């Protein structure tokens, strides 16, 4: 998968977008 | 993208525009997959009911845009196409079935802290994402309302969830296929949402809880207005399609 996927500006930086959590709270909900 | 917000810069780093050349027009969304190839809705290219039937000299992609309003100086890339590959049975005369294509890329855009290419699902990610009820998020330069500004100026993001096949299918009195998946939020739900026309070709994309990473799972296909109660919108099944775009790719 190389670097497939992973953003530079975000989880390469450890930094998180302002939505993110929704989706990854939607895998419960 | 109605019911949408302003997306975050860099956000949606293999975001792609496809654009006609003359005269200029915007005319669909699209994703960059690696250096060298993107991936967008084949009725974007190919519709003949509305006379559409577009070959590589007629177009060109701009990658790595987040403001319509601004000139993103050496950070944008505008990108000639080499080839157009069109899905061999998409169903233009019906419902869109298999509405997906590929386009190589004259020469390979560089990568850059704006330009990064989404993955693509295999089996395992499929089988563990696409599931009723899951979130994916959906972009877009496409219109703001079901109409015809309207149009924005910066990329648009939505996150909607994916609706179970049944609810999918009586939604709609077009004949849906297993090449197909709809999201949006049901009556009451609490919140809105959807793509619109000019969305196109843009991906549904949805992150692994397993290893972080971004997979694309839908391309923007069709819907029946936007955002109306008890309509949701469709997307091409990217999975599903999956053997015939490492078909082309591998032969190209
Ligand atoms: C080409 C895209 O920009 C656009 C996306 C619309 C998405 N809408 C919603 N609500 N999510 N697709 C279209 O406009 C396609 C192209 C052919 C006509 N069409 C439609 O969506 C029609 N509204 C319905 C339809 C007609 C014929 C065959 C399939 C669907």
């Amino acid at each position: 998968e190389a670097d497939c996927g992973l953003r530079p500006l975000f989880e390469k930086k450890s930094l998180e977008d302002k939505t993110e959590r929704e989706l990854l709270e939607s895998y419960i909900d | 993208i109605v019911e949408g917000s302003d997306a975050e810069i860099g956000m949606s780093p293999w975001q792609v525009m496809l654009f006609r050349k003359s005269p200029q027009e915007l005319l669909c969304g699209a994703s960059l997959i690696s250096d060298r190839w993107v991936l967008t809705a084949a009725h974007c290219l190919l519709y003949p009911p509305w006379d559409k039937n577009f070959t590589e000299n007629d177009l060109l992609v701009r990658i790595g845009k987040h403001s319509r309003t601004r000139y993103e100086a050496n950070i944008e890339k505008i990108s000639m196409l080499e080839k157009i590959y069109i899905h061999p049975r998409y169903n233009w005369r019906e419902n869109l079935d298999r509405d997906i294509a590929l386009m190589k890329l004259k020469k390979p855009v560089a990568f850059s802290d704006y330009i990064h290419p989404v993955c693509l699902p295999d089996r395992e990610t499929a089988a563990s994402l696409l599931q009723a009820g899951y979130k994916g998020r959906v972009t877009g330069w496409g219109n703001l309302k079901e109409t015809w500004k309207g149009q924005p100026s910066v990329l648009q993001v939505v996150n909607l969830p994916i609706v179970e096949r049944p609810v999918c299918k009586d939604s709609t009195r077009i004949r849906i296929t297993d090449n197909m998946f709809c999201a949006g939020y049901k009556p009451d739900e609490g919140k809105r949402g959807d793509a619109c026309e000019g969305d196109s070709g843009g991906p549904f994309v949805m992150k692994s809880p397993f290893n972080n990473r971004w997979y694309q799972m839908g391309i923007v296909s069709w819907g029946e207005g936007c955002d109306r109660d008890g309509k949701y919108g469709f997307y091409t099944h990217v999975f599903r399609l999956k053997k015939w775009i490492q078909k082309v790719i591998d032969q190209f």
